[PDB]
Parts: C-alpha cells; structure tokens; sequence
C-alpha cells in the first residue's frame, strides 16, 4: 500500500497461557525477558501415583 | 503550482520545556526510528511530498 495506516497500539488486558513440551519452553527459557513475562510455571507430572 | 509540495511539514511541537522530549523506541527498526515516506494516488500516479 502507497500510504498505510498508523494504527495507535491499544491497551493489552489479557492473559497468555502458553502451552508446550518441556524442551519446546527451554528453547524460549533462554530469554530473560520470557523469565521476567511468564512468571508462572505449571508442571504436568508425567506420571500420576 | 501545487500548494502541496511545498508547505512545511509539522512534525513535533516544542515539548514546552520540562520535560524533555523522552522517546522510548522498544521496537527500533528504521520506519520507526527515522520516520515514513507515504505516497497519495490520484487518478493512479503515485506522488510524495
């Protein structure tokens, strides 16, 4: 497009879930800002009692 | 003479002193830190100014 539109950015009031395999997570571990953003950690135990 | 093509352009009025002009680019690519060039159609010609 010739001349696009500034779209102002607009408030964020969501909450990510992310959802992945332990080594999918540990490819994005290694970003401090991921540790800093996704503070809350659920552990699916692979195996139940 | 078109009174398009040569007018001033306003980009940023005086901040009236304190405080100073503080921009914060997270995203820095250069249409972000040096600004955009659109371009209006008229009858399909492509014009900037």
């Amino acid at each position: 497009a010739p001349a696009g539109l500034e779209v102002e950015p607009f408030p964020i009031q969501m909450q990510v879930i992310l959802v992945g395999t332990p080594e999918a997570f540990e490819g994005l571990e290694e970003d401090p800002a991921f540790s800093e953003l996704f503070r809350i950690r659920a552990e699916f135990s692979p195996t139940l009692p | 003479l078109d009174p398009a093509q040569w007018r001033p352009n306003l980009l940023t009025s005086s901040s009236s002193g304190t405080p100073p002009p503080i921009v914060y680019e997270p995203y820095a690519t250069a249409p972000r830190l040096f600004g955009r060039l659109d371009y209006l159609v008229d009858r399909g010609v492509w014009s900037t100014n």
